[PDB]
């Protein structure tokens, strides 16, 4: 949220376009799914962070 | 006919009663049809069952879990193709609906 | 959350009034509680909200023999806050036994505030080791809010004395005091009236003004210290996020400082970050190693040269963590503060635990060894007779805090998976 | 371009989508959060919208 | 609809006297019966219409031993009404002896007004309990107009006399009075003689004039009472739509009072609500819990932020009310009144049940049982004697109110669905 926060803040603040503001919207989430795990790839890293969630709640216990 | 077996079968499988000489057995039974016969809701309706079932699957794509929200959607539309869907459908909903969200490995 | 601070003390008064004034100066406020009409930010983090533009700030003053009080008193920063909580020998045991009757009224003027207050988060002590009627009065008082309150968090700004040499009571005082501070103290701001006055030395060629420009310096740390809360940020917003990484363990809760001008009378965050890591730009004086750091910046924003300076401080290799952990220093970005002047745009704050201290109480320590077989420094007054007449609680906090040096010294080793 | 971003605000909204869903603010969700405990601690039987809609407002 | 007030005792007519030309102040009326030709609201409330621009005033004025009375007398207010009603010991049994062999003629003067009045809805006592000559007289009338009607409503404003301290047959006489306030009124306002003069020296420093500033207090609750009623609203514009809700059995009667300002020498309807949930502004002063709350506003008006405030007091959870019931506060709003300059535009009142001054009445009960076990304050008079040679009539009140201590503990229970 402060490089892409920065890629969104640029092609909005420009935008010549209503399209380009558009087509900076799509793009920069993208970015943030991208980012963050939650791709048809990235599954695999994911499933092991809620097992990082898991003992969590187990050490309350 | 059928009808009544079936009574039988599913209080020996669900109530674990597989001796129909135990008095418990007979018991569960007359409360399995007493229950059937005391009418007391509306007809179900299959435009509700269908929100709930596309709800279903919005929750699924909500949390990224597109194996399960794709293998959900086939796994319905399939099913709803050739009443008595809708019907056991929401006998499941109903059936264990605490949040079972987890399921995966598909 | 909500905040209540408090002093007692004439320094700790004098750091509490500096604080609060200073923070009158950080707001767009006026120092007699009007808020300003050509003021975004938080103007709520401490204060009272009254109607006349007033955000009445929410600190409790505290007065022993008083002194510097009334000079404290006759201000126009008197009559931002004052909700009417004034209230009335040079030995711990003085302060303690002083404290030891008036305790209800005091607390009865707490809980005043505390129902007063509807949200809270801790109490900010202001104490001064070894000031005489301040010492032994904050401990004792520091033991009545944590028998009340263990809901609650506590965090102690407090002096460490020692200005190369007259008292000789002060290890004593200073060994009793931070017996209370280890074992009834949540959190413990440190730092060296020698390291203040050497950078005090550095920045002009003062000797005799150096408490004015030492309440500069404070107040400038003082004011890093919640800037994060003051200003919207996102991370350590409350105390216990700033506090959590910080203390590895409740045995090693003692936090160091820094601030990266030497003189306040372009630069990249790397650059503040690698000589915040050098010593003399510590405001606070085998191999040490720090257990956990955490570093504040304030003012100028490079987008991604954040992680490059990140790479680049790894890299260089200045300074090795804990053996046995994951111990980082870690980066903490916040809003330059607006409505006040500011020389330094950018400005640089370390909180971070390392084992360098543990020479400076086991110096408290050997002085303490050396006047207590020597047998002419407790200064035998009725206080101390009446409080211990065999004198073994000291003795009990002499090896309290030698254990606490064993602890440290353990923690130093790679091996501390094994108790002790 | 300038009629949009002024009678229909579309920079502010903009704004607030990072802050709010983001958390691009920090503070008042942090204090969401913080008073929701209670809530969320409960077994979600007997939670109903008007607890929700409630509370979202003393935050706000 | 119509109701006639019925004052009695020094301190009872004193406050009938104020009310009645509070409300000739309110209403666009001379003192001396004339309506106003530069005057939408209704005049006739409480009032026999005569010719001359001539609203009467519906009052009866009765006296024992008058002193004060002569000073009422000589007024410009005493040309309203008086329709020549006037006609003349400290204890409880004087007043109540001397009412014995009169209460025929007042009771003529009753009835004379009773057909004269079209219309009715209630009849309101003007009291002060421990007024000597006002005690017993009015617990006799008050028996009196309960057995001649019980078709019609009885409302006390009556005094809690409670000045930290001489009378000793005071708790006597309160017991007695008690005992018929409970079993034969319909609906009792009490207020604190010590919460009004503890508000009385939070607004000035007065000591001595109590009084009057007594008098401006009470004139403003009074009048507030009224307001729905005297101003055209649209509920509560009975005694009998105000009172129905507050009492939910006739156990449970005994009604509280507010007032939004502490000195009366935009604010939202949210705050002044808020604030009359203090009991700091409350001016009556385990856990007690409310029974039921009506509040009242009269003033400026936002048309929605009514229900968002609603929201408002809800989550901000400060009164948890009775566990075994659906309790509210609830909402009246009104205008404020015309035809006189007002300071605090915004004003509130509170009516609720509180299950706090049972511990008034266990205060006055002990106290009671320690004189009345130390057998020297009864003050052995031939009243007394004459209305009983025994004195078990005072041990049965007793009785009763106890009784009525055990009903309000239990109801403060959350389990008060079986009886007791």
């Amino acid at each position: 949220l402060e490089c892409s926060w920065d890629e969104l803040w640029n092609k909005v603040q420009q935008a010549q376009d209503l399209d380009h503001i558009i087509a900076a919207h799509e793009v920069f989430l993208d970015t943030i799914i991208s980012r963050c795990l939650l791709d048809s790839d990235s599954r695999a890293l994911l499933n092991q962070l809620r097992a990082v969630f898991d003992q969590i709640i187990e050490l309350q216990n | 006919a059928q009808q009544e077996r079936d009574v039988r079968e599913l209080v020996r499988g669900v109530a674990g009663l597989q001796d129909e000489a135990d008095p418990n057995f007979q018991l569960a039974l007359n409360f399995a049809w007493s229950n059937f016969r005391f009418h007391r809701f509306l007809d179900v309706n299959s435009h509700k069952i269908e929100k709930t079932i596309e709800g279903i699957y919005e929750k699924f794509v909500i949390h990224s879990d597109l194996s399960k929200a794709a293998s959900w959607k086939r796994l319905t539309e399939e099913f709803l193709n050739a009443d008595a869907h809708y019907s056991i459908l929401s006998l499941l909903l109903c059936l264990s609906d605490s949040p079972s969200n987890s399921s995966y490995v598909e | 959350r909500e905040i209540i601070t408090l002093q007692l003390g004439q320094c700790g008064n004098q750091i509490g009034f500096e604080f609060w004034k200073q923070l009158c100066a950080e707001h767009g406020i006026s120092p007699e509680g009007i808020v300003e009409e050509f003021a975004t930010d938080r103007k709520d983090v401490f204060f009272y909200q009254a109607d006349d533009e007033h955000y009445i700030p929410r600190a409790v003053l505290l007065d022993l023999e008083p002194r510097v009080i009334h000079s404290i008193l006759n201000s126009p920063y008197a009559k931002l806050y004052n909700p009417e909580n004034i209230y009335l020998g040079n030995n711990w045991a003085s302060g303690f036994s002083q404290g030891e009757k008036i305790h209800e009224d005091i607390f009865d003027i707490i809980d005043r505030e505390a129902d007063g207050s509807d949200s809270l988060e801790g109490f900010v002590l202001c104490h001064s080791i070894a000031g005489g009627t301040g010492s032994g009065l904050g401990s004792y008082l520091l033991e009545r809010l944590n028998d009340r309150y263990p809901k609650k968090l506590v965090q102690t700004y407090s002096v460490f004395p020692n200005q190369d040499e007259d008292v000789v009571v002060q290890p004593y005082n200073s060994l009793l005091t931070l017996k209370r501070l280890t074992q009834n103290a949540d959190c413990v701001v440190v730092l060296d009236n020698t390291a203040l006055n050497r950078i005090a030395t550095d920045r002009l060629h003062i000797q005799n003004p150096s408490f004015s420009q030492i309440n500069q310096l404070v107040s400038t740390i003082m004011s890093a210290s919640t800037t994060t809360l003051r200003y919207p940020g996102y991370m350590n917003n409350d105390l216990i996020g700033l506090i959590a990484s910080l203390i590895p363990t409740p045995r090693l809760h003692f936090l160091m400082t820094g601030y990266t001008p030497l003189t306040t009378d372009k630069t990249t965050v790397l650059d503040v970050m690698r000589r915040l890591l050098q010593p003399k730009n510590v405001m606070v004086s085998t191999n040490h190693c720090y257990i956990a750091i955490l570093n504040i910046i304030q003012g100028e924003v490079d987008p991604t040269q954040v992680h490059k300076s990140l790479q680049r401080i790894r890299e260089r290799k200045l300074a090795n963590f804990i053996p046995w952990g994951p111990a980082s220093i870690q980066v903490a970005l916040s809003r330059k503060s607006p409505y006040l002047p500011s020389a330094h745009r950018v400005s640089g704050l370390m909180m971070a635990n390392h084992t360098s201290i543990s020479s400076l109480f086991e110096r408290t320590c050997r002085q303490y060894d050396k006047l207590r077989k020597r047998e002419a420094f407790l200064e035998q007054f009725r206080k101390e007779d009446m409080f211990k007449d065999n004198f073994d609680e000291m003795d009990t906090s002499r090896e309290i805090v030698q254990q606490l040096i064993d602890e440290y010294h353990a923690a130093t080793r790679p091996d501390y998976i094994s108790w002790g | 371009l300038d009629v949009l971003n002024k009678k229909y605000s579309l920079l502010d909204h903009m704004q607030a989508m990072r802050r709010y869903l983001l958390l691009g603010q920090g503070d008042f969700i942090r204090h969401l959060m913080d008073l929701l405990k209670p809530e969320l601690v409960r077994p979600a039987t007997t939670l109903y919208q008007h607890n929700l809609t409630g509370i979202l407002e003393t935050a706000v």
